[PDB]
């Protein structure tokens, strides 16, 4: 375990074999089997349950290199992986071309945007799930239908309460709540069949309706966004509404990480260009965008999505910021990141990332990997960090 | 009037359990609130309200003073953490400084309560023992504790001499022998002409062996059955020079010579009369203890605290049963703790052994402090902090302020001491600053370390509940922070100062805001921020140019940021009326602006 | 001990129960008229500022909250009704009336200020409200369903120590913690030791210490202390201070020294105040 | 602190020792040092080591097999059911006699509950008063109570305890009292904890030790009977600390193992509890003092080692290395410690 030297080591040696693909594969796969056989023995007793979070925070430090590492990795191999080489052919439109096709030439066009649409895959692709058989989400939520207890009372679609108001039941309610913490949790992830495979197995005709559209579609959006402004619609669900329709509630994104309420301003910059884009692209109708302002058709550009995402509720400075494996991550995909090796590198010199065990290594690596892949990072950063990590490892 | 005593019908039917609870309504309590304050219930009748505090000779001022500032004064701090750790220097002759004190009372404590000359016994006898060649070292401290008993039996030996009148060489001499003076005790037996003392203050020396013998003359007598029709008591004490504490003669007489003497000379009886002249205090001490214990007479006295003499438990043929309940004076205590480290310091440390009030503290506070300074720290955690909180309870009863924070900052916990200071300074904080509270607040920053950033929170919070908007934006201004102080000012000062002409201060509050990282994590800091600072800055620019020669490059900047602050009025929102005129207004100077400009560049 | 000024309430029934503000500047009093009514007595001069009437049956117990929120107070009452009143520029209006309870509402108590502003609901229907303003919006409302089984007679909260935890005590006889776990109400500890109802729970607000004091009055008489050194351990220990012989009605703690205040059915105050030694000894006796 | 309130009875027994005067009492001067010393924790620890413990002694130059003989684990059930059924007296009397305490005390949750009552305050004669009082229709369990009272270790006839096991599987399979009492009693529904009436801990494990046959009846059906190796081996793995809640085993865990005999694993648990190193340090060395922990060869092995060859899970804890990191903790001041 405390050889973790020994497989970067390996890793870059036999990668100085070998290309820079297998590489940063490598790192990968090395940072996640480091955290995973952390949190093989990890035990717990009632007080030993803290000394179990405190090691499993411990090790969320291998756990954001592993995350640090998916990111660099495919945001690296998009900015210099020929995968950028391709025809204008996605890019050619006419005016009967569907906005199918017009989607098509903003995505084939668009590079901040598509990287953009990337951090959000990436949001997406680190998932924390609810599981279905073991969760009161739907393990318990299974009913034969939804309602079935206010079905019951009433003997002794989303249409209906809010056209009609007192009528409901609160063993249904409760029901309905876990449902839909069930279902923001599995969208915000992503896993868009899976969600429907629940809204399904259950039979939520508010649940199916709501979201079973393919992809006019601006009034579809505004009048999603009015129906989320709507009251008496459930917390998790109002947030995957509003969300879905490109604009934000807070029930559930008052549960928003920094790299969740990214994943939401990043999408609110996305979709806001995307909707100018087809305004440019005239293809759509004028009364489809019929309440225009009620939708934030303007932009956030990238600093200001970071500096919204960095700005605490407190009007303070982020603690998921001021972690530095994110903020590594965070500079890596963002693209000013040769600045913030300087400001490690700097940062030994004037007295900081000195204790942190791992920081220095990790610094090493990652700048192994930038330059070894495209020389970017000067050979003066590179040898300090190098030689620093080098005293620190020989001891 | 409330029904002076219905008790039955009502009684039957308050059992019952349909609705106890509403024939149960008759009921009431309402307990405490801040500063000990009671609230309570009971020509009108209805309800009536008392306060509630420690009224027991309620007016010492100037001692809580003096020790108070002796404890700082010899207090170390330590800021290592948020909150700063204060911790008492290891033993630095503090048993000097409190005998000092005492002193110095003394001079004007003839006319003042029983209490003082309870400590002062306490005191003086933690100085003669655990104040601080072996043998040398235990024989002065034998010296110190022998010179403390004669003069603290000193007062009530002379008042009891002056009542026997004529002298009695039965109880005159016991009195003399037990309270010492024996150089004066020789000039009371001159009647009978005595000066082979004089011989012995000459020489001090082998005194043992001469009351040796002087014991076997005696012992000889007694059992030679003579030595019998000579006075009473005169034979009690030939049996007290002797060196037997109980004599049961041939008629069955139980001789009791450690009768009428309270609990502490009977212990210096046995140490120096019974006991050889080269003893430990330790044996003696528990010799004393089995002697009171039985055996076989119980003929010493129970260490009983200096209040409940007066009513010594009716032994009637049970006595264990009560001293197994009934405590002890704080000094014998010290005295088995001085010997061994086996004993409870919490039984030590009850306020009531020295007053019997159980809400004076002072004493004890002081008392542990030395015992921690000595490096005996048996007392539980739970016990400690009990303790401070009680003294500080007391200290704001009568309304005192930084000690009870000293005393809150001696918990070695981090997180629970700051959370109490910060508690305290928030209830007791005044928003109207007053000479005492400022000397107050600095004392607190330049002694105990706290800021004054803190201080204006708690006032900002006052200022919130009831309090004025002036006040309140001027605290938050000192205390940090960005949101709330932002909000603060866009809907109310705002306007206010644009319709008064008043911009100086609005920028200045401004642009301490826009400071780097503040304008970061400032929300909302973008919009509004951004709009009143460009109305200003472009006032002042426009005026200042004109008249400096109009700049051409200082021009084009000014006509820029006129276009960015068109681009925002118009995306002002509008919640109140104040924003509506608020908005118009800027309008139209910045549209005036904006004509002037173009006339200015473009012809 | 020493008199002060003798208010005059111009009521027309028992005084139920009172309850004075953080900085001890007003105080509200709740009767069997129907009516709260808020008294400004500063600097020994009664004053009443404001009567609120909103009540169909008597009013039970009354609530300051804390300072940064503003001037609010919960009164609840025999209606079902927890009405919650705020003070705007000197004027007290009815801000939010919470009426889902099939029983009386007997008492309020509101959480400390770092857990935010969580008011706690104890009806006779056996259960337990949770109030909640975000600030934005409405209430949200935390029912706990079947908490007592007769019903819940008293409720207060826990210091912050966060860790959202709250005592309640029922006519079942037992004394039940509540706890907050994963942001649901699940019940934590069941302490028994009374013979009959429980009437009231006050948690002493613990200053400076390890140790957690729970105290707890009954209808046979017998107030007991709970304690627990360690809260992971949540092992708590009786102790019984005195068995009255008339039914003890509520226990309350002083904020400062924790001074236990005893009210019997013998129309009096005893004070107690626990010993270094440990041994709870009485200190006044107080009568009406 | 503590540890100095123990130190001053560790020097005072040593003098002792040394100077060859009557034996000192450890264990009752650590019950009596936590008299004074107002930890509850200690006082009540205290008391159950030295009321658990006192039981008749075995040297015989054999530890483990002395403290494995059957007859140990009837001294043992029979020191720990009477302190249980005290303690739980000792709180009846808050719910207050006897008999009132136990009736104010079936309200205070709320024949065969007096008699129930008189089993958990530990009075096989109130026991016979309310049999005595209720024999009119329930037969002959006054008369398998009386031959359980008059055999001391409350040992039933093994054709009474069949019919108590057939009469329990026939009747009281659908009254609480009545099925507990019938179960216990003739090591019936050994399987079942009989959960109408099963709402303690501590005393569901006496309830098992009142269900346990400790002898060799090959003529005892198979699942019926409860052998000593199933029952801890179940208390100790399967039950797990995680399930008897470590926040209040501090107290309750240790309590469990240190009563079902499970010393060294006690021992090991309450010396990883921070606020009980001297007090493991205490008890083991007593114990080991009368001979009574089953010691481990190596030094440097962990804390339990398990030799080969040993029964089957008795455990052998490294006591040099315990009493030295103990030791290590001190040795800065108090070398004489």
């Amino acid at each position: 375990t405390m050889s973790m030297y020994p497989d970067f080591l390996k890793s870059f040696l036999e990668h100085p074999s070998s290309a820079v693909f297998e590489l940063i594969e490598q790192y990968e796969a090395t940072c996640n089997t480091q955290i995973t056989l952390l949190k093989k023995i990890v035990k717990r007793v009632t007080p030993g349950q803290q000394k179990f979070s405190k090691t499993a925070s411990i090790l969320w430090l291998l756990q954001q290199e592993m995350v640090t590492w998916r990111l660099i990795a495919a945001l690296y191999r998009d900015r210099i992986q020929s995968a950028l080489e391709e025809e204008n052919m996605f890019e050619i439109a006419a005016p009967n071309a569907s906005e199918k096709t017009i989607v098509d030439k903003l995505f084939q066009r668009d590079t901040l945007v598509r990287q953009s649409q990337l951090v959000v895959d990436w949001l997406e692709s680190i998932a924390k799930d609810e599981v279905g058989d073991f969760s009161d989400n739907i393990e318990y939520y299974a009913k034969s239908v939804y309602w079935e207890n206010t079905l019951h009372t009433l003997k002794q679609d989303p249409d209906a309460p809010i056209r009609q108001k007192l009528p409901l039941d609160d063993l249904d309610r409760e029901d309905d709540i876990r449902l839909l913490k069930y279902l923001f949790t599995l969208i915000r992830a992503g896993m868009t069949d899976e969600a429907q495979r629940l809204c399904k197995r259950c039979g939520q005709a508010w649940r199916a309706a709501t979201l079973e559209g393919w992809k006019y579609r601006c009034v579809w959006k505004t009048c999603c966004w009015r129906m989320a402004e709507d009251e008496q619609f459930n917390k998790y669900e109002r947030a995957i509404y509003a969300t879905l329709s490109g604009n934000l509630k807070q029930l559930l994104p008052v549960c928003e990480s920094w790299e969740d309420t990214v994943w939401a301003h990043f999408k609110v910059m996305v979709d806001s260009l995307v909707e100018q884009e087809i305004r440019a692209s005239i293809i759509s109708f004028n009364e489809a965008n019929e309440l225009p302002r009620e939708y934030l058709e303007a932009n956030w550009t990238l600093d200001s999505v970071f500096e919204e995402l960095q700005a605490t509720d407190k009007k303070r400075v982020l603690e998921e910021n001021r972690e530095h494996y994110h903020i590594i991550q965070k500079f890596v995909i963002l693209a000013d990141v040769d600045g913030l090796m300087d400001e490690f590198s700097e940062w030994l010199s004037n007295g900081k990332n000195l204790l942190l065990g791992h920081l220095l290594r990790f610094m090493t690596h990652l700048l192994l990997f930038f330059r070894t892949l495209g020389l970017q990072a000067k050979e003066e950063v590179s040898v300090e960090v190098l030689k620093t990590y080098i005293q620190r490892l020989i001891n | 009037e409330l029904v002076p005593l219905e008790k039955s019908v009502t009684h039957g039917r308050g059992s019952l359990l349909i609705d106890m609870g509403l024939f149960m309504g008759r009921s009431f309590r309402v307990g405490w609130g801040p500063n000990w304050t009671l609230v309570h219930n009971g020509s009108p009748f209805k309800v009536h309200m008392e306060k509630l505090s420690l009224e027991q000779k309620s007016r010492e001022l100037q001692s809580y003073l003096m020790p108070l500032e002796i404890e700082l004064k010899n207090s170390s701090v330590d800021r290592s953490a948020q909150c700063p750790h204060f911790k008492p220097n290891a033993g630095v002759a503090a048993i000097h400084d409190y005998a000092g004190w005492v002193r110095n009372l003394s001079n004007e404590a003839g006319e003042l309560e029983a209490v003082v000359k309870q400590w002062g016994l306490t005191w003086t006898l933690c100085e003669s023992l655990w104040g601080q060649n072996e043998y040398v070292r235990n024989l002065e401290r034998r010296k110190a504790f022998s010179h403390w008993l004669a003069h603290t039996a000193e007062e009530r030996i002379e008042e009891e001499v002056s009542l026997y009148g004529p002298e009695r060489h039965v109880e005159a001499v016991f009195s003399f022998l037990t309270g010492g003076r024996i150089s004066d005790a020789c000039r009371l037996a001159q009647k009978s002409g005595d000066h082979r003392l004089s011989l012995l203050l000459s020489q001090m020396v082998g005194s043992q062996e001469m009351r040796e013998l002087i014991s076997l003359q005696l012992v000889d007598w007694n059992k030679l059955q003579v030595d019998h029709y000579i006075q009473e008591e005169r034979l009690r004490v030939f049996c007290l020079l002797s060196g037997t504490p109980v004599w049961r003669s041939s008629d069955n007489r139980s001789i009791n010579v450690c009768s009428q003497l309270d609990w502490k000379r009977t212990l210096a009886v046995h140490l120096w009369y019974m006991l050889p002249p080269t003893a430990t205090i330790a044996q003696a001490l528990r010799l004393y203890e089995r002697a009171f214990q039985e055996h076989g007479e119980p003929y010493a006295c129970y260490p009983l605290p200096p209040y409940l003499e007066d009513c010594s438990i009716s032994l009637g043929d049970e006595p264990s049963a009560k001293f197994s309940s009934l405590q002890r004076d704080v000094c014998v205590h010290l005295l088995k703790l001085y010997s061994e480290r086996q004993y409870d310091l919490c039984q030590l440390l009850d306020p009531s052994s020295v007053t019997p009030d159980p809400l004076d503290y002072r004493l004890s506070w002081h008392l542990w402090m030395v015992l921690q300074a000595l490096n005996y720290t048996h007392l539980s955690e739970h016990r400690q902090g009990t303790l401070h909180a009680s003294y500080a309870a007391q200290l704001e009863n009568v309304g005192l302020w930084e000690w009870a924070i000293f005393v809150l900052l001696h918990i070695p916990h981090p997180h629970i001491r700051e959370a109490g200071v910060r508690e305290l300074l928030n209830r007791q904080c005044v928003v109207r600053e007053s000479p005492e509270s400022l000397a107050k607040e600095n004392f607190l920053i330049h002694r105990l370390c706290v800021p004054a950033q803190w201080v204006h929170e708690a006032k900002a919070i006052r200022s919130r509940r009831d309090g004025d908007r002036h006040k309140e934006a001027l605290y938050l201004l000192k205390g940090h922070q960005w949101n709330p102080c932002h909000k603060l000012v866009t809907r109310h000062l705002a306007a206010d100062a644009v319709i008064n002409e008043n911009y100086r201060y609005l920028q200045s509050f401004l642009g301490e805001l826009s400071n780097p990282e503040h304008c970061k994590h400032i929300q909302d800091w973008e919009t509004a921020g951004k709009v009143y600072l460009d109305y200003i800055r472009v006032i002042d620019m426009l005026n200042l140019i004109q008249q400096d020669e109009s700049s051409g490059c200082e021009l084009e900047k000014l006509h820029t940021k006129v276009m960015s602050l068109c681009k925002w009025v118009e995306l002002i929102h509008c919640y109140t009326a104040k924003d509506r005129l608020a908005q118009s207004e800027m309008a139209k100077r910045v549209a005036n602006i904006l004509r002037v400009v173009l006339s200015l560049q473009q012809p | 001990v020493s008199v002060i000024n003798t208010v005059d309430t111009s009521h027309e029934d028992m005084i139920h129960d009172a309850q004075m503000d953080y900085y001890g500047i007003r105080l509200a009093t709740c009767s069997s008229d129907r009516s709260v009514k808020i008294f400004d007595v500063k600097n020994g001069g009664q004053i009443l500022i404001a009567d609120l009437r909103g009540h169909e049956g008597p009013v039970w117990q009354v609530a300051w909250a804390h300072p940064m929120y503003g001037n609010i107070l919960a009164s609840c009452s025999y209606d079902r009704k927890v009405i919650i009143w705020k003070e705007e520029n000197g004027t007290w209006e009815k801000t939010y009336e919470y009426t889902g309870h099939d029983s009386s509402v007997n008492s309020v108590c509101w959480a400390p200020h770092d857990f935010g502003l969580l008011l706690a609901c104890g009806s006779s229907d056996g259960a337990i409200s949770i109030l909640t303003y975000t600030g934005d919006g409405p209430w949200e409302v935390k029912k706990i369903s079947n908490a007592h089984t007769i019903g819940c007679n008293a409720v207060s909260w826990a210091p912050s120590v966060y860790i959202k935890r709250f005592v309640s005590g029922g006519c079942d006889n037992l004394v039940k913690i509540w706890r907050e776990e994963d942001g649901q109400w699940k019940e934590d500890q069941k302490l028994e030791a009374h013979s009959d109802w429980v009437r009231d729970v006050a948690w002493a607000p613990s200053i400076g210490l390890p140790t957690s004091t729970i105290a707890s009055c009954s209808q046979d008489g017998r107030v007991y202390i709970w304690t627990s050194d360690d809260a992971a351990t949540n092992c708590w220990t009786p102790k019984l201070l005195h068995k009255f012989n008339d039914v003890v009605w509520h226990v309350s703690w002083s904020i400062t020294a924790n001074i236990l205040a005893v009210s019997g059915g013998d129309n009096k105050v005893t004070l107690w105040k626990e010993s270094v030694d440990g041994q709870w000894a009485c200190i006044s006796d107080v009568n009406k | 602190n503590v540890e100095m309130a123990y130190a001053r009875q560790m020097y005072m027994y040593n003098e002792k020792v040394v100077s060859g005067h009557l034996q000192p009492s450890l264990v009752d001067l650590c019950t009596e040092a936590a008299e004074r010393l107002d930890d509850k924790n200690v006082s009540d620890l205290w008391v159950m080591v030295k009321q658990m413990t006192d039981v008749p002694l075995i040297p015989a130059s054999d530890t483990l097999k002395s403290r494995c003989s059957g007859q140990m684990q009837m001294a043992f059930v029979r020191q720990a059911l009477n302190y249980l059924e005290q303690s739980y007296k000792n709180y009846t009397l808050i719910s207050v006699g006897t008999y009132n305490l136990v009736r104010s005390f079936l309200n205070i949750r709320l024949v065969w509950a007096l008699i129930y009552y008189c089993m958990r305050c530990g009075d096989l004669m109130a026991a016979q008063q309310v049999v005595n009082r209720a024999q009119h229709q329930l037969g002959d369990f006054k008369n398998c109570f009386q031959e359980y009272i008059h055999n001391k270790d409350r040992r039933l006839s093994p054709t009474t305890e069949n019919k108590l096991r057939l009469h329990y599987r026939r009747a009281v399979r659908a009254d609480p009292y009545k099925r507990a009492v019938y179960c216990i009693i003739g090591r019936c529904d050994v399987s079942d904890n009989h959960s109408e009436v099963a709402d303690k801990t501590e005393d569901y494990l006496w309830l098992k030790l009142s269900q346990v046959c400790f002898e060799d009846e090959a003529n005892s059906s198979p699942q019926d009977r409860l052998t000593l190796p199933q029952f801890q081996k179940q208390l100790f793995e399967d039950y797990g600390e995680s399930h008897f809640a470590v926040n209040q085993q501090p107290y309750l865990y240790f309590q469990v193992l240190f009563l079902t005999a499970q010393f060294e694993a006690a021992i090991a648990f309450l010396f990883r509890l921070e606020r009980t190193r001297c007090h493991a340090v205490h008890v083991a060395l007593a114990l080991f003092e009368l001979k009574l922990l089953l010691k481990s060869t190596g030094q440097s092995a962990q804390l339990l080692s398990q030799e080969p060859g040993e029964p089957q899970g008795v455990r052998r804890l490294n006591f040099i290395r315990l009493l030295m990191l103990y030791t290590r903790k001190f040795e800065p001041t108090d070398p004489r410690e």
